[PDB]
Order: structure tokens, then C-alpha cells, then sequence
């Protein structure tokens, strides 16, 4: 009928594919009549042209590697898989859209590594007492949701820095809190007192032997610790096996970026690690506070939970932080952290309670939608994350990809990946814009004027020079009036006295 | 839009001097301008951070300049019982240049003071000194308006009320017209922050060289505020001045709270009794909504127009929910001054962790049409990521929302460039603002001329609708006659400063949605559809016009007698790649089409 | 106010005179202005009371 390929021109493998996916190109060497090649596959069958010499790819994607989900991750946790498949192969065509699922499951025990990121200000040193036998409770709970469990330690103020540090006299450099006739220790911006370790007792002998300093302005250096701890794989410990907990206590507001131009720090920080040999952060003096963008960044490459455990008087403000970084959740710890068990606890589990996918390294050409299909069979469109899941369930994701135009790359690869979690969806785009017969291309056809045509796709390619339908028409346009004209037999009157009869159309 | 980025000025500073963090122009007395440019961890006399300013005379090929010889050495003075100390040590003297009139005010946030009274102290706090010359005179004079004698425990006793301890004044210096200097002290009243406000005339006439603590008596300081949401705002981080409640007599201050209400930032617009006019919110935390506040009017309704930074906005995009870009705010002020509202235009940055905002300069008339243009600098944008500034030009509705130009960073990465920005200021004298950015992180700052804007206008005229053989005169080199007419198109050039070698490009398409050899339309001469001939305007304020005898084929010969004949006029500048950089900047409409039909009986 | 007298451009005509009874600038389409001065008193087709005109 219509066959909007007929329109819009003819050129080559290339155009009529790009024009619709739907529309296909019959290079056999058959009819022109016959063989318009470009028009839709089910018109093409009909007028022949279809040797198994026509050209239509059809969308295709591929699982190259699944695996089964597991259901219990006590042993060999690098076998444990939670997303199924885990590698796929996808074909597409210019401006052509597909589909697949994904399924994705929380095990029912999973390794835990949880650091305790300590604000070691002197308002919480009450805190620090309720905290020196945290390791053995702590194991004791999380043993009934795990059996892997890690615990580590880190301890941060601020900057040791003037506008926050006192300076003056040089006793306060060696004890900030000489005048209250106190003693406490000189600042540090963030120092990693205990490595991720199982045994609980190493957690509890490094606490009781931790003191608070004194800091003068309310907001923390916490940020900082936090990007150092994340950005510090070898230090810190993490395994990438486990759940990683990331607990942030503290009482205060925080030092977002920027502000340390204050101190005269205006380096912005970047995402290395700077904890050398003796476990305290190095570039703490020299480098601005990271930025919530950078952190988050930071945070979901190194796939890492934060669990802001603050005091009633910031909930709110860390509340507003949590909706501004995926994966994070907020507890009101107590004014001496009378309940950081508890709070851990619930925290891991509602973390566990919420599934929420995440697409890395995704050409800008592809487009996704998702559906969420949760407990039942219900399918909410739209959005990447269902919540309300609990420990062992299973949940499902529709996901399309929907590419426009034709990347020159022709095979890219990107990622999906519920957050926090390591196991991912890894696809494998391949953009099938040519054809082999386009490849297949011949500029030296003798059919098309002794080879001045590229016979590419049944069609000669010639341009300007040959536009012809042989590759004859020496000058561009109908100017030329090219060889063999439109009078039948030759010899007769502007293609049978019709004027200007224009190729086919007298 | 016409910035010359071919063509740099480079003025360099000592290695690792962070020569640029700060920038200003110095108007000498005989009109010939020059660049302050603070360096504010210039090594001090005891090889040690200190600070510096250099005074860079304008030239071609730049390079080295001279400094500044300000006091770097601490003080030491006994009032009798107690014992004044100023320490200039990574005090930051250049972190804030800004030149009044013949007075050049370069501010050190970071240099402490302390006052040692028998065993207690007032505790080793910055309090920041601003230090004010006159290069050709040479009358030096400081002003510390938050130094105190108040002993430590006071503060403790009275909950630390009016403590301007931590005021690092100079952090961000204005001077208004009337020759006030304005400071805005982000960490004063307890990191409240503050505003400290003096007349220049004053400064210098009550600053005593030796005395350390004095009290200007016509100073002007901000109120501490007991309310919950400013604390730690650091309310004067940004300080611009403007016109924004009505009276021309009265002069109010914009001030910038980056983290304002728990680090969602904030604009407040006061007058010079500190009364909040109004207060401008922030959108979304974090992303330090009035980090940067400029005062100009783009859109000419002649009311002076805010606008302010956020250089860590995390922008909605689809692909990615929070992505830190940075985003600029403009509000226009209408009449009825208390009543700007809602954001007038919402900028944003593209590159990621660019800050996108970090430096709002007000160029005024780059563009010379009535409005006024602003540039926007990302010290971290650019695909690289080495730093770009994107000129916004002005229009009657808000301003361009795209950028006119974009100036990427001459220098390797991270020398941030563009966290400091200046313009408004015909430096070479060419009747066209130019534009300074300064890169501290390569100790360097890059000069920007701004090439005259050459302004065109196009009138091609087509007399009629015609019939395809009239028989009037002949087809060239033949005694066949055809239908002939004749195209005449006028190309004007009107600019300042124009030079006298301006020569544009006619590019004369006749019917050009027919493939050309073959058109319905040709010349009566070559029989060329497509004539691009050169048009002198060197000078001109006569449009030159050559007209054209064109032919029109015969009926039977074209068949397409419904399209429409269209013709088109293009002027483009000649290929002045072939020399030197392209001397002129062809803005305006240089591209019309007129478009006529067939007619009979006629 | 600024026009130059010490320095004139002077055009010659016929010896019958009246070169100068009325002129014009005669503007180009090109954008060129030239001078156009009618001398109505020229010679005729024999020596005959004429006019004529000149263009400079
Ligand atoms: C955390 O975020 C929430 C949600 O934005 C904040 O609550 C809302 O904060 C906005 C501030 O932009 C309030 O709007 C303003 O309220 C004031 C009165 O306080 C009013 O004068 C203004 O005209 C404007 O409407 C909004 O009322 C408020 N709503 C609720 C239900 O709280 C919350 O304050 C944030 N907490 C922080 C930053 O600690
Ligand atoms: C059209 C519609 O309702 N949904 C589409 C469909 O391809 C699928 O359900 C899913 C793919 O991600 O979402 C989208
Ligand atoms: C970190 C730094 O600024 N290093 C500079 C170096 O780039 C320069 O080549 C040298 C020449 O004096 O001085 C030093
Ligand atoms: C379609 C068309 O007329 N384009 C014109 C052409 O002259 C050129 O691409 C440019 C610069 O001269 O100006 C425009
Ligand atoms: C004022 C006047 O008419 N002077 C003429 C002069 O122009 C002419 O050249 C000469 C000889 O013919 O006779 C006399
Ligand atoms: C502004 O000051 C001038 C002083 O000459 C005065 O005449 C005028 O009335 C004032 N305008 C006001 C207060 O609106
Ligand atoms: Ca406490
Ligand atoms: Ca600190
Ligand atoms: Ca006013
Ligand atoms: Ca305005
Ligand atoms: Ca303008
Ligand atoms: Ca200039
Ligand atoms: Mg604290």
C-alpha cells in the first residue's frame, strides 16, 4: 500500500533500514520493478526478490549468561547470584525499541559488613560509653540475620584546620579542652581505627581506648569521612561479598562543600584515598569537603549502604540528605546513643525492605521504561523501585531500551544493578544499522557503466557524476538527458511527447 | 559573543602563588587601565604564605607585573595591661581585590589576632584586615573592623553574644559608589556572619601605623540574630550592591547565606540599615544558593536585576536523578519593589562537578544593543573539564538562555579556570567591554578583547510576480529572445569601530529549492542560479547594491510552474582564516529569503 | 560648520555658460553618487539656442 520505505527516497542498505524498523530492503538482483528494496518484508515476499538474499534484521536479545538465584547465601557467598540473567546480548536496528526482564532476589543470609563511623566531638563522649561493648551485642543480634558479619571502626571531628581548631595557647594544639581543666586529644579530621574484622572482641578493645576532642563551630567534618572511608577499599577492608553498612553517628549539622574556603582551603576534593600508613586522612588540611554529588557517586560505585544515626535534633536536616542519595536511610539515635543496636537492626532491615535499580555507563542513545512487577502479579509502570519486600523474596523488572538513530560505534555496553547490591546485569548492545550486502559493495559493477556505480545492495551506488539507473547519466539531474532515454524503442518524442517524462514517471 | 579567543592576553605570577584567585580593574588617573590581581599564598618576606597583589599594567604580549609592597609582618602592641598581636601568616592578602575611584582595597580573610592579657587571652582567631592603597600616592591604611579586646571568658559568660572573633572580614568586598566599602564576614557573630560597612575617606583618616586596635566611628555593622535558621549561614560568603527598593538616594546590598536554614541557602536584599527588604530561598540543599550574587540590568527596563549561584545544584535529569552541576538563578525586579518573587530564569550547567555558577561577572553592552550581558563561568566545566566561561547575552524578556559564546581554558587541568571573573571594562579602549578570568591553579589570568560587532542588514528586492517568456531582452550571446528582470539586494553594515577593510559575501541563490544547472530561474548573463560575489562596506553608510539582470526560462522548458520562486540572500565574511583571526563579528540577520510566483496575461 | 573652503572642487563646462543653472547628486543603485548639472544654454544641433546636460 502506502510502504512509507517507497517514499523518502531510496539509497541504500543504510536509509531504508533507518527510515522504520519495520521497513526491510530486497537487494536480490531481481525486477527493479519487482525489487524496490524498500518496502516492508511482507510486500517484498510477495513480488519474489526474496532468495534468502533479502535484508531485514530483526531485534534479538540474548542471554549469554544466567545463572539460578539462590536462596540461602551462608556458603561460598562468591557463588551466591541475585540477579538473573547476569550477561545478555541485544541486537537493535536504528530507532527500534525491545524489552526483557529482569529478576532480582535478596538472599535470606547474607555477609554484613557494617563500619562504625564514630563523631568523636566532645557533646558525644557520652556516647562513646555506651558504645565499648557494641561489638558482642551486635554480633548477638545481627547473627540471627546473618553469619558473615564484619564489623570495623573510624573516628572523625573536622579539619585541623584554625577557623575550627583552637589555636591559641599552644597547650590547646596538645588539649583542646584544657580550659573546662579536662583533657582531651588533639584534633583529628578522620582517623580509621579499626580495620573490618570478625571478631568482635578487636571492636570492643578498640573502643575504651578512643577519646573525644573539641571542635568550635556545631558543623562536623563528617562528609569527609565518609568519602574516605568509602574511597579506601584497602584500608577500610570491604569485602565485595557482603551487605556494606556504612552506620554515620553524630549530633550536628555537617560541612557541606565550599566551605572550606573558610580555612583557606579551596582544592575541591576528589575521590581518591588519602589514608596513608598511619590511619589518618592526609589531605584533611589540604582539600575542600566533598560535595553530596561526588559522595553519592562515591557511594553507589563502591556499593555501599549509609545509615545516618542521628540525633533528634538534625533527624529532619539528615532526613532531608537521605532524599538526595539512593540507598540511605536515617534513625534517631539518642543523645548518648542509648539504642544503636536497635537502630542498626531495623535500619539493615528496612535497607533489605527496598529494591531500587540503577544504570551505569548507558549510552545516551538508549532510552529505558520500567515496570516493577512486586509480591502478586502486579506491575507498576514507570518506575524503577518497588518497596515492601522483605529477606528471601523475589521481585521482577521489565526493562526497555529504546535507541535513536545510529551510534557509529555499533556495539556498547552498559549495566543494571539493584543498589547497594554487587550483582549486575550486564548488556551488550549491538546497534545492526548496515547489512552484508551493504558491506558487500561493489563501486566497479561493468552492469552499471563499466563500473562507475558501487553495485552496494543490488543497487549501484554513483551519485551526481552517474545518477542514472545504469550509472549512466554523465551530469547530475535530467539536464543531461542520459543514455537510453525515456522514449520507448528510442527515437521518439520527449518520452512519447509527455515533456519532461522524468525516469518512470511518463 | 564577540570575546576574541584567538588571541589571549597572559599576565603569569610566582609559581604556586595562586596569582588570580581574585581580580579587579584599577582606573589610573590619566584613564589608562590596570589589573589588580590578588595572589593570596604569595610566599611572604620570611619564606612563608603570606599573601600579595599585583598591579599588571595593560599590554599585548603580557607577562610579569609588579606588586604591591604591603606591610607583611606581624604585629605586636602593649595598651598598657593587655598585649595586641596581629599574625600575617597564610593570612590569604589577596583572597578579595576590589578598586574604588584611585583606591585599590585587597582584603586577607585568614590573618589572626589574639590579645594577650596577663595569663588569659581572646583566644588566636582569623578576624581578616583589609588593606586599602593608592598606588600613585602610596597612602597605605588597614581596616580590621571585627578586632576585639574582649577577653575570652566573657563571650563563655554572655553565650558568646556579638562574638565577631572568626569574622574573616574581606572574605567578599564591594565598594558602592558613595564610597562605602562593604565586608562581608561569613563567619562573624559565631559564624552568623555579618556585614561591616565604611567609608573609604574614613578608613584613611583614621588609621594610625602602629595602633592596632581602633574603632572607625562612622562604621556600620550587621545585628546577630538569635533566630534559629541563620545560624551557621555564613551570611556575607557573597556581597553585591544595587538599586532594589525604589529612592535612588538609599543604596541596598545583596548578601548571600550559602547555608542558610540548614544548608539550603539563601539571597538576602537589605538596605543600609541592615532591614531585610526581602529574602530570596533557596531551591535544593546542599547546592549553595548564593554562593555568587551579581546586581546588573539585563533585560534594560532599566530596574537592576539579581542574579545568583548555586555552583553544587544536582540537577532532575531523566537518565540520572541528582547529577551536580551547578545552576544559575535571574530575577527581575518589577515595579512595586516588594513584590520579586519567583525565579525570572533557571540556567544550568551541563558538564558534571563543573559548579556551573561559581563566578557571575556582569560585562555590561559586550554586544552593544541595549541590554546587558553576564558571563557565568564553570572553573571545572568543559568536556575535559579544565574550566569554561559562557557569555549570556541580554534581551527584553530575561536573557539569552543559551550561551552566546563559550571560552574554554588555555591552561592544563585543575588550574580552575574561571573561579574568578571580572569585565564591564574597556580595557584596550575599542569601545567594547572586555573581559578578564582568572585561573589560580596555573598562577595565571587570561584577557579577553572583545572584537567590534559588525551589525548587518539585508533588503532583497524582487519587484513582481512575472510571466515566463515577456520577449523582452535577449538571452545572453543570442538574439533569442526570454523573460528578463531585474534582482537588486541592498547589504548594509553599521557598527563601532568597524575597520575600513570590511568587504561581505552575497551569496545570490536563485530558486534554490531546485537543484542548481538547470533552475527556473537563472541570470541574464553567466545564467548562474548561485552567484557569491563580494560586497565592499568598508566604511560605508550607504548600502551598496549591485542589481542583476536575470533571465526566466521558457514555459514548455520548465514545467514546475506552481512552486514558488524563492530566492536567497546570504552574507557571510570573506575567509579571513587565511591571515590573521577574524577581525570583525557579523551578528545580526545576514540570511533572508523572498519569495514571488508566476503571473499571466501580463 | 566643517565645511573644507580652502580646498573646492572645481567642474568646467561649455563656454556658452550656463553650466550650473540647477544640478543634482545622482545616486547609483550600486550605491555611487555622482553629479549631474544641467547647462541649458549649450550649443544646439547647429549652432542653435539648446540646452544639455553633463554628468560629472
Ligand atoms: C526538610 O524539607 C522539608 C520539605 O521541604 C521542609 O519542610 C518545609 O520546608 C519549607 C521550606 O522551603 C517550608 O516552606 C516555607 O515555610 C515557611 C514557614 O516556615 C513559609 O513562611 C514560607 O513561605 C514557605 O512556605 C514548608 O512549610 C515546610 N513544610 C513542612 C511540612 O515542614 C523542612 O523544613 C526541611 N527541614 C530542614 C531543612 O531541616
Ligand atoms: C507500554 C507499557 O505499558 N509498558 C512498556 C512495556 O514495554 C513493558 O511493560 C515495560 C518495559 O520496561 O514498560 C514499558
Ligand atoms: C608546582 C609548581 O608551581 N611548580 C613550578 C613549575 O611548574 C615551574 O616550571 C617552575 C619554574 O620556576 O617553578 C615551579
Ligand atoms: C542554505 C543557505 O543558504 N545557507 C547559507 C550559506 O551561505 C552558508 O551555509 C552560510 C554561511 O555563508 O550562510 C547560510
Ligand atoms: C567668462 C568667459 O566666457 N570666458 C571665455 C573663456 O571661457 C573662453 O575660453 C575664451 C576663449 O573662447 O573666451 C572667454
Ligand atoms: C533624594 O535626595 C535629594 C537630595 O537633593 C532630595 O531632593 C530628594 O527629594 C530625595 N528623594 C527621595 C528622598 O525620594
Ligand atoms: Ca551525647
Ligand atoms: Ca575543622
Ligand atoms: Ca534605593
Ligand atoms: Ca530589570
Ligand atoms: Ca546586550
Ligand atoms: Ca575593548
Ligand atoms: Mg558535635
Amino acid at each position: 500500500g502506502p510502504n512509507i520505505c517507497t517514499t523518502r527516497g531510496v539509497s541504500s542498505c543504510q536509509q531504508c533500514l533507518a527510515v522504520s524498523p519495520m521497513c526491510a530492503w530486497c537487494s536480490d538482483e531481481a525486477l527493479p520493478l519487482g525489487s524496490p528494496r524498500c518496502d516492508l518484508k511482507e510486500n517484498l515476499l510477495k513480488d519474489n526478490c526474496a532468495p534468502e538474499s533479502i535484508e531485514f534484521p530483526v531485534s534479538e536479545a540474548r542471554v549469554l549468561e544466567d545463572r539460578p538465584l539462590s536462596d540461602k547465601g551462608s556458603g561460598d557467598s562468591s557463588q551466591v547470584t541475585q540477579v538473573s540473567p547476569q550477561r545478555i546480548a541485544l541486537r537493535l536496528r536504528p530507532d527500534d525499541s525491545k524489552n526483557f526482564s529482569i529478576q532480582v532476589r535478596q538472599v535470606e543470609d547474607y555477609p554484613v559488613d557494617i563500619y562504625y563511623l564514630m563523631d568523636l566531638s566532645y557533646s558525644m563522649k557520652d556516647d562513646l560509653w555506651s558504645i565499648q561493648n557494641l561489638g558482642t551485642k551486635l554480633a548477638t543480634q545481627m547473627r540471627k540475620l546473618t553469619s558473615n558479619l564484619r564489623i570495623g571502626f573510624g573516628a572523625f571531628v573536622d579539619k585541623p584546620v584554625s577557623p575550627y581548631m583552637y589555636i591559641s595557647p599552644p597547650e590547646a594544639l596538645e588539649n583542646p579542652c584544657y580550659d573546662m581543666k579536662t583533657t582531651c586529644l588533639p584534633m583529628f579530621g578522620y582517623k580509621h581505627v579499626l580495620t573490618l574484622t570478625d571478631q568482635v572482641t578487636r571492636f570492643n578493645e578498640e573502643v575504651k581506648k578512643q577519646s573525644v576532642s573539641r571542635n568550635r563551630d556545631a558543623p562536623e567534618g563528617g562528609f569527609d569521612a565518609i568519602m574516605q572511608a568509602t574511597v579506601c577499599d584497602e584500608k577500610i577492608g570491604w569485602r565485595n561479598d557482603a551487605s556494606h553498612l556504612l552506620v554515620f553517628t553524630t549530633d550536628a549539622k555537617t560541612h557541606i562543600a565550599l566551605d572550606g574556603r573558610l580555612a583557606g582551603i579551596v582544592q575541591p576534593n576528589d575521590g581518591q584515598c588519602h589514608v596513608g600508613s598511619d590511619n589518618h586522612y592526609s589531605a584533611s588540611t589540604t582539600m575542600d569537603y566533598p560535595s553530596l554529588g561526588l559522595m553519592t557517586e562515591k557511594l553507589s560505585q563502591k556499593n555501599i549502604n549509609l545509615i545516618f544515626a542521628v540525633t533528634e535534633n538534625v533527624v529532619n536536616l539528615y532526613q532531608n540528605y537521605s532524599e538526595l542519595i539512593p540507598g540511605t536511610t536515617v534513625g534517631v539515635l539518642s543523645m548518648d546513643s542509648s539504642n544503636v543496636l536497635q537502630l542498626i537492626v531495623d535500619a539493615y532491615g528496612k535497607i533489605r525492605s527496598k529494591v531500587e535499580l540503577e544504570v551505569r555507563d548507558l549510552p545516551e542513545e538508549l532510552s529505558l521504561s520500567f515496570n516493577a512487577t512486586c509480591l502478586n502479579n502486579e506491575v507498576i509502570p514507570g518506575l524503577k523501585s518497588c518497596m515492601g519486600l522483605k529477606i528471601g523474596d523475589t521481585v521482577s523488572f521489565s526493562i526497555e531500551a529504546k535507541v535513536r538513530g545510529c551510534p557509529q560505534e555499533k556495539e556498547k555496553s552498559f549495566t543494571i544493578k539493584p543498589v547497594g547490591f554487587k550483582d549486575s546485569l550486564i548488556v551488550q548492545v549491538t546497534f545492526d544499522c548496515d547489512c552484508a550486502c551493504q558491506a558487500q559493495a561493489e563501486p566497479n559493477s561493468h552492469r552499471c557503466n563499466n563500473g562507475n556505480g558501487t553495485f552496494e545492495c543490488g543497487v549501484c551506488r554513483c551519485g551526481p557524476g552517474w545518477l542514472g539507473s545504469q550509472c549512466e547519466c554523465s551530469e547530475e539531474d535530467y539536464r543531461p538527458s542520459q543514455q537510453d532515454e525515456c522514449s520507448p524503442r528510442e527515437g521518439q518524442p520527449v518520452c512519447s511527447q509527455r515533456g519532461e517524462c522524468l525516469c518512470g514517471q511518463c | 559573543l564577540n570575546l576574541d579567543p584567538v588571541q589571549l592576553t597572559f599576565y603569569a605570577g610566582p609559581n604556586g602563588s595562586q596569582f588570580g584567585f581574585s581580580l579587579d580593574f584599577h582606573k589610573d588617573s590619566h584613564g589608562r587601565v590596570a589589573i589588580v590581581v590578588g595572589a593570596p599564598r604569595t610566599l611572604g618576606p620570611s619564606q612563608e604564605e603570606t599573601g600579595g597583589v599585583f598591579l599588571c599594567p595593560w599590554r599585548a604580549e603580557g607577562g610579569q607585573c609588579p606588586s604591591l609592597l604591603f606591610d607583611l609582618r606581624d604585629e605586636t602592641r602593649n595598651v598598657g595591661s593587655q598585649t595586641l598581636q596581629t599574625f600575617k601568616a597564610r593570612q590569604g592578602l589577596g583572597a578579595s581585590v576590589v578598586s574604588w575611584s584611585d583606591v585599590i582595597v585587597a582584603c586577607a580573610p585568614w590573618q589572626h589576632w589574639n590579645v594577650l592579657e596577663k595569663t588569659e587571652e581572646a583566644e588566636k582567631t582569623p578576624v581578616g584586615s583589609c588593606f586599602l592603597a593608592q598606588p600613585e600616592s602610596g597612602r597605605r591604611a588597614e581596616y580590621s573592623p571585627c578586632r576585639g579586646n574582649t577577653l575570652s571568658r566573657i563571650y563563655v559568660e554572655n553565650d558568646f553574644s556579638w562574638d565577631k572573633r572568626y569574622c574573616e572580614a574581606g572574605f567578599s568586598s564591594v565598594v558602592t559608589q558613595a564610597g562605602e566599602l562593604v565586608l562581608g564576614a561569613p563567619g562573624g557573630y559565631y559564624f552568623l556572619g555579618l556585614l561591616a560597612q565604611a567609608p573609604v575617606a574614613d578608613i584613611f583618616s583614621s588609621y594610625r601605623p602602629g595602633i592596632l586596635l581602633w574603632h572607625v566611628s562612622s562604621q556600620s555593622l550587621s545585628f546577630d540574630s538569635s533566630n534559629p535558621e541563620y545560624f551557621d549561614g555564613y551570611w556575607g560568603y557573597s556581597v553585591a550592591v544595587g538599586e532594589f527598593d525604589g529612592d535612588l538616594n538609599t543604596t541596598e546590598y545583596v548578601v548571600g547565606a550559602p547555608t542558610w536554614s540548614w544548608t539550603l541557602g539563601a539571597v538576602e536584599i537589605l538596605d543600609s540599615y541592615y532591614q531585610r527588604l526581602h529574602r530570596l530561598r533557596g531551591e535544593q540543599m546542599a547546592s549553595y544558593f548564593g554562593h555568587s550574587v551579581a546586581v546588573t540590568d539585563v533585560n534594560g527596563d532599566g530596574r537592576h536585576d539579581l542574579l545568583v549561584g548555586a555552583p553544587l545544584y544536582m540537577e532532575s535529569r531523566a537518565d540520572r536523578k541528582l547529577a551536580e552541576v551547578g545552576r544559575v538563578y535571574l530575577f527581575l525586579q518589577p515595579r512595586g519593589p516588594h513584590a520579586l518573587g519567583a525565579p525570572s530564569l533557571l540556567l544550568t550547567g551541563t558538564q558534571l562537578y563543573g559548579r556551573f555558577g561559581s563566578a557571575i561577572a556582569p560585562l555590561g553592552d559586550l554586544d552593544r544593543d541595549g541590554y546587558n550581558d553576564i558571563a557565568v563561568a564553570a572553573p571545572y566545566g568543559g568536556p575535559s573539564g579544565r574550566g569554561q566561561v559562557l557569555v549570556f547575552l541580554g534581551q527584553s524578556e530575561g536573557l539569552r538562555s543559551r550561551p552566546s559564546q563559550v571560552l574554554d581554558s588555555p591552561f592544563p587541568t585543575g588550574s580552575a579556570f574561571g573561579f574568578s571573573l571580572r569585565g564591564a571594562v574597556d580595557i584596550d579602549d575599542n569601545g567594547y567591554p572586555d573581559l578578564i578570568v582568572g585561573a589560580y591553579g596555573a598562577n595565571q589570568v587570561a584577557v579577553y578583547r572583545a572584537q567590534p560587532v559588525v551589525k548587518a542588514s539585508v533588503q532583497l528586492l524582487v519587484q513582481d510576480s512575472l510571466n515566463p517568456a515577456v520577449k523582452s531582452c535577449v538571452l545572453p550571446q543570442t538574439k533569442t529572445p526570454v523573460s528578463c528582470f531585474n534582482i537588486q539586494m541592498c547589504v548594509g553594515a553599521t557598527g563601532h569601530n568597524i575597520p575600513q577593510k570590511l568587504s561581505l559575501n552575497a551569496e545570490l541563490q536563485l530558486d534554490r529549492q531546485k537543484p542548481r544547472q538547470g533552475r527556473r530561474v537563472l541570470l541574464l548573463g553567466s545564467q548562474q542560479a548561485g552567484t557569491t560575489l563580494n560586497l565592499d562596506l568598508g566604511g560605508k553608510h550607504s548600502p551598496i547594491c549591485h542589481t542583476t539582470m536575470a533571465f526566466l526560462r521558457d514555459e514548455a522548458d520548465f514545467r514546475d510552474k506552481l512552486s514558488p520562486i524563492v530566492l536567497s540572500l546570504n552574507v557571510s565574511l570573506p575567509p579571513t582564516e587565511a591571515g590573521m583571526a577574524p577581525a570583525v563579528v557579523l551578528h545580526g540577520d545576514t540570511h533572508v529569503q523572498e519569495q514571488t510566483r508566476i503571473v499571466l496575461d501580463c
